RNA sequence: GGAAGGGCACCACCAGGAGUGGAGCCUGCGGCUUAAUUUGACGGGGAAACUCACCAGGUCCAGACACAAUAAGGAUUGACAGAUUGAGAGCUCUUUCUUGAUUUUGUGGGUGGUGGUGCAUGGCCGUUCUUAGUUGGUGGAGUGAUUUGUCUGCUUAAUUGCGAUAACGAACGAGACCUUAACCUACUAAAUAGUGGUGCUAGCAUUUGCUGGUUAUCCACUUCUUAGAGGGACUAUCGGUUUCAAGCCGAUGGAAGUUUGAGGCAAUAACAGGUCUGUGAUGCCCUUAGACGUUCUGGGCCGCACGCGCGCUACACUGACGGAGCCAGCGAGUCUAACCUUGGCCGAGAGGUCUUGGUAAUCUUGUGAAACUCCGUCGUGCUGGGGAUAGAGCAUUGUAAU
C-alpha cells in the first residue's frame, strides 16, 4: 500500500489540473508493483471524453511529467456521481451524523453546506420524526433554488429516503439535490 | 531531446539516409517523435519550428520507416492540429512509393476518429496512386 | 536572448529567466512578486 | 539514535508556525530532547520594476534541532510533507 | 460669449540651494555623406561575432499532386578519393562503386498557405474613466422641446452633511477594502546572530587590571540582531473658528496628531487601442526560379562645417600632492560548472601562480567603499588646478581588439 504522501500529491496535480473535468476524489490500491489510481467523480464524460480522453492524456502527461516508462505504474478510472451532487451518498452522510450524536440542525447546516460548496444550484433535506420526545415533528431545509413539477423532477433533481433507527424510534431522511441545468451535459 | 532543431534535421538526414527501414523507425518513434511531442506539448502555442518539419520530411526517404515509425504511434499518443498540419505537408511534398502509402492509409482509416486523423487521410488521398484492393475496401 | 515564446522585447535578461515585461506581467501571478508597496 | 536538524522554510507565518509546533507537540509527547525553534531573519527579496515601483516578497526561516531513532525520523518527515 | 471668483502645484511664482545652456569630452535625436551609416519616437536600443533587422559579394533548396514520354543490358540517387577553389564554402566530371523509378524534362487545376493582407466570430498582457457627482424610477406642470429633482442660505478637501423647499425612493460613485512604515529592558526564543560571566592560553604593568586568541569549555539572556503575538492612534485632551452641526485651525500629552504617509482593488461609462504564428469550398496578386527560407565571408549600425539635449571632468589654497587613521548598508555568488574568492609567493603595476572557504545571517564579509579626520609638500603663478589630445611598450577577456 502507497503512503498518503502520494496521494495528496496527486490530489495537489488533479486539483491543479483537472479543474473543469470533474475530480470529486481518488480511490487508490496497490498490488505488487502497481499502483493503481482510480480518479473518483463530477461528471465523467469530461474523464471518457470523445472516443478515449482525459485519461490518456494524464497517464502520457505523468509518463512525459514525473519521469515513468510505460510499464511501471497504471492509470484506471471508474465513473459515479459527485458526492454533492448525489443524494444518495449525502443521504448516508446525513444517516451517519444522526447515528454518532449529532443533532438535526448542524448536521443539516453541514450537509447542505457541503451541497452547496460542491456546486448544486440547490438541495433540501427532510428530517421526520420523534427527537427526545413524544410527539413527532418534521422540519424543512432548503437552500437554493428547485423545482418541484415536471419533466425536469425527472430530469435534474436527485431524491433519496432512508430510515435511520435510533434509540427511541425512527427517522425519515428525505434528501432533494437539485443539480445545476448548465452542467447537465 | 536536448539538440536544436536544425541538429534534430542533420541527424534525421543522417539516420534516415542510411539508416534502415526497422533501423530508421526505432530512430524516429524513439528520438525524433519524443522530441517532437516535447517541442508541441511543453510549448504554450502547441506549435513547431520550421526545421523539425524538415527533418519529418527528409524522415520519409524510406517509406517504410517513415510509416512505421513516425505516424503510427504518434496518433495512438494524441495526435493535434499542428502535427496534422505539418506531418501532412510532410506526406504531401515527398513522392512516396504507393505500397506503404496504401498500408499508412489502411492504418489510419482504422484509427479512433480526429480530424487530425481525417487531414492525413486528406493527403493521402490527394495521391490517387495505384491502391491494393484491400486499401480500396478499408476506404 | 528569448527561449520560451520568441519576445526579446523586455526580457527580464537577470537570472536567466527571460521573459519579456509583457508576458512577466502574465506570468507575475506565477512566481510571486506582487503588489505590496 | 541521530541527531538531525531539520531546516524549515515558507513564505506564510500561519503554515510554518503550524508546522513548527507540531515538531514541537510531537517530540515532546514521547520525550525527545531537543533544541527549541530557531527562528531566522526573513529574507525580504525585491525586485525595482519600470517613476518606477517594488516588488516585494518576504521568505521566513526555522531550523529545529532533533535527536531521534530512524523509525520516528522517517514518520515524522513522511508526515510533516504539506 | 474673450465676465469675474476660488483652488493649489516647486513638471507655477516668491525665500533661497544645486544647477544646465559657458570650456573639453561621453551619450540620444536631427542634418550631411555613403555602398550601408538598418529602423522607431529611451525603444532593456549597452556595446568587433551573434543579437542585426543594413551594404559588397559568393552560394544552397525550391514545385506538391495529376499527367505525355523515358526502365533494372540502366533513369537515377547516395559512400567516396583525386582534378578542384575563388577570399571561403559549394559546383562539374574520372574511377572504387551503392545504383533501383526517390526516376529526369516540360506542363495542367494548386499542394505551400512555415506568401499573406481584408470579412466576420470569440476573446486577451500595458491597461484606464486608476468613474471624487451624476444617473435613471416615476411624479406633476408644459403641443413638441422643457421645469423640478439638479436649491435662497450655510458648510466640508467633495453633490460630505445641515437647512429651506414639487416633492418621494435606489444605484454605482466618493469616502471606504488590501498592503506597508515607526515605539515596545512587558511576552516567545535562539552555535547560519550577538552580549556578558566563566574555563585553557598570549603580551603588557603589576595593587586589583587592559588587550585578546579559544564554530562547543559551559551557563544565562535577547540589552543590542531576529520570527511573531498583540498593543498603540481613535485627531487623546485643551482653546480659537464653524448654522457655534457634520468639520477646520493653534497648543499640550503622545513612538506616531497634515487623512502618521504612500501606493494596488472594484461598478458604470471610452479605447479599431496591440495580436491569435485561430478558425471558416472566406475576397484576392501571384501560385516558386522569388529568396520569404538558408548560409558563408568582409564592411556597417560609431563616419563628420553644423543644429536640439542630458551627463562626466575642471577653471583650484573651505584646494591639489605625500603619507597616516580606516566608517557603513542594500545586494550577489558556482552542477553536472569555472561563480564569488580568503590566504601564500612572483611582478613597478596590469596581472600571474598555488590553493583554500562558501549553493550561503556561516566563506567572500566586519565587503577596513568614497567623501571624511590629522600631519607634512605646494604658494596663487592656465600653478604643483585641469586632463583633453597624442607617442611608446606591457598584460587581461574574447575565435577575431584594426
Amino acid at each position: 500500500v502507497a503512503d498518503g504522501v502520494f496521494y495528496a500529491e496527486l490530489n495537489e496535480f488533479f486539483t491543479r489540473e483537472l479543474a473543469e473535468e470533474g475530480y470529486s476524489g481518488v480511490e487508490v490500491r496497490v498490488t505488487p508493483t502497481k499502483t493503481e489510481v482510480i480518479i473518483r467523480a463530477t461528471r465523467t464524460q469530461d474523464v471518457l471524453g470523445e472516443n478515449g480522453r482525459r485519461i490518456n492524456e494524464l497517464t502520457l502527461l505523468v509518463q512525459k511529467r514525473f519521469k515513468y516508462a510505460p510499464g511501471t505504474i497504471v492509470l484506471y478510472a471508474e465513473r459515479v456521481q459527485d458526492r454533492g451532487l448525489s443524494a444518495v451518498a449525502q443521504a448516508e452522510s446525513m444517516k451517519f451524523k444522526l447515528l454518532n450524536g449529532l443533532a438535526i440542525r448542524r448536521a443539516a447546516y453541514g450537509v447542505v453546506r457541503y451541497v452547496m460548496e460542491s456546486g448544486a444550484k440547490g438541495c433540501e433535506v427532510v428530517v421526520s420524526g420523534k427527537l427526545r420526545a413524544a410527539r413527532a415533528k418534521a422540519m424543512k431545509f432548503a437552500d437554493g433554488f428547485l423545482i418541484h413539477s415536471g419533466q425536469p423532477v425527472n430530469d435534474f433533481i436527485d431524491t433519496a429516503t432512508r430510515h435511520v433507527l435510533m434509540r427511541q424510534g425512527v427517522l425519515g431522511i428525505k434528501v432533494k439535490i437539485m443539480r445545476d441545468p448548465a452542467k447537465s451535459r | 531531446e536536448e539538440w536544436s532543431p536544425h541538429v534534430v534535421y542533420e541527424a534525421t538526414k543522417l539516420f534516415v539516409s542510411n539508416l534502415t527501414a526497422k533501423e530508421s523507425q526505432k530512430f524516429i518513434n524513439l528520438i525524433l517523435l519524443e522530441r517532437f511531442r516535447d517541442n508541441i506539448e511543453t510549448s504554450e502555442d502547441h506549435s513547431l519550428n520550421y526545421h523539425i518539419y524538415r527533418a519529418v520530411k527528409k524522415s520519409l526517404y524510406k517509406p517504410s520507416a517513415f510509416f512505421k515509425g513516425f505516424l503510427f504511434p504518434l496518433v495512438e499518443t494524441g495526435c493535434n492540429v499542428r502535427e496534422a498540419t505539418i506531418a501532412g505537408s510532410v506526406l504531401a511534398k515527398v513522392s512516396v512509393p504507393a505500397l506503404h502509402s496504401s498500408a499508412a492509409l489502411s492504418y489510419l482509416l482504422r484509427l479512433p476518429f480526429s480530424p487530425p486523423t481525417t487531414v492525413f487521410i486528406k493527403i493521402l488521398l490527394d495521391k490517387k496512386y495505384a491502391l491494393p484492393y484491400q486499401t480500396v475496401d478499408d476506404c | 536572448q528569448c527561449r520560451v515564446c520568441s519576445s526579446h522585447t523586455g526580457l527580464i535578461r537577470k537570472y536567466g529567466l527571460n521573459i519579456c515585461r509583457q508576458c512577466f506581467r502574465e506570468k507575475a501571478n506565477d512566481i510571486g512578486f506582487n503588489k505590496f508597496r | 539514535i541521530i541527531k538531525i536538524r531539520i531546516t524549515l522554510t515558507s513564505t506564510k507565518v500561519k503554515q510554518l508556525e503550524n508546522v513548527s509546533s507540531n515538531i514541537v507537540k510531537n517530540a515532546e509527547q514521547h520525550n525527545l530532547v531537543k533544541k527549541g525553534p530557531v527562528r531566522l531573519p526573513t529574507k525580504v527579496l525585491k525586485i525595482s520594476t519600470r517613476t518606477w515601483e517594488t516588488y516585494e516578497m518576504r521568505i521566513h526561516k526555522r531550523y529545529i534541532d532533533l535527536e531521534a531513532p530512524v523509525q520516528i525520523v522517517k514518520r515524522i518527515t513522511q508526515i510533516t510533507i504539506e
